[PDB]
């Protein structure tokens, strides 16, 4: 990128010029180009809103530091009718949008859907009564 | 024996209906007039579109 | 292209059979404004009493659906 030095020396000379140039017997520098992979996928099946317009959704990178970002800004969820074999009754519909890719564990499901909570708090309530 | 049956239930009914779950669902089959409408939709597109 | 229709305006009106309830012929007028209209979709959009039909199933079916 031309170093200052050779703006010294084909500017205003001093007598004595002394330039620093680095060595290069064939030059041609190596192409870099890394390898990308990008992936399609049906994500966030069902969403709420409208969501976005193609076009409007490019390719995000992904990786292990904002797969959860990843989840949580895409906001995939999930709603459907469900047999109730809880108390008799007939479908259960829940609604179930995942924020982190813990949320797909039975636990969390069970956490999300409302009644399935009350239950879940219940046996926690009553697993840490028989303890102290 | 049947006490737990109690327990679970008070438990299960009390925390299934007390608030969530609203309406719930009974039978959804009234939504196969969906079948009947877009079958006339047919009937009626198909005379529409093959018309000369 | 889809300018050339619509400043074109194809259009097509004919009496049809009626199937939906009984009676007999329907006169239905349509003008095709772009190369999706002839799809039975919008062909079904543009006929008022089958766009009041299919605008009834997509109240049921997006009423079945929360």
């Amino acid at each position: 990128t031309t170093s200052s030095q050779k703006f010294i020396a084909r500017n205003r000379a001093p007598r004595v010029q002394i330039e620093y140039d680095v060595e290069l017997y064939g030059a041609e520098k190596k192409v870099q180009l890394p390898f990308v992979m990008g992936v399609m996928a049906d994500l966030a099946g069902k969403p709420a809103e409208p969501q976005a317009a193609v076009a409007d959704r490019k390719f995000l990178e992904i990786d292990v530091d904002n797969f959860d970002a990843r989840l949580k800004a895409m906001k995939p969820r999930v709603a459907f009718n469900v047999p109730n074999v809880l108390t008799g009754e007939g479908n259960l519909s829940l609604d179930i949008t995942f924020e982190s890719m813990d949320d797909f564990s039975p636990a969390a499901v069970a956490r999300k859907v409302d009644s399935l909570n009350k239950l879940l708090e219940a046996r926690t309530q009553l697993a840490n009564l028989l303890t102290y | 024996r049947e006490a737990v049956e109690t327990a679970v239930r008070t438990l299960a009914e009390h925390a299934l209906e007390q608030t969530s779950l609203i309406s719930n669902d009974a039978i959804k089959s009234i939504e196969s007039i969906i079948a009947a409408l877009d079958a006339k939709l047919t009937a009626q597109v198909n005379l529409i579109m093959h018309h000369a």
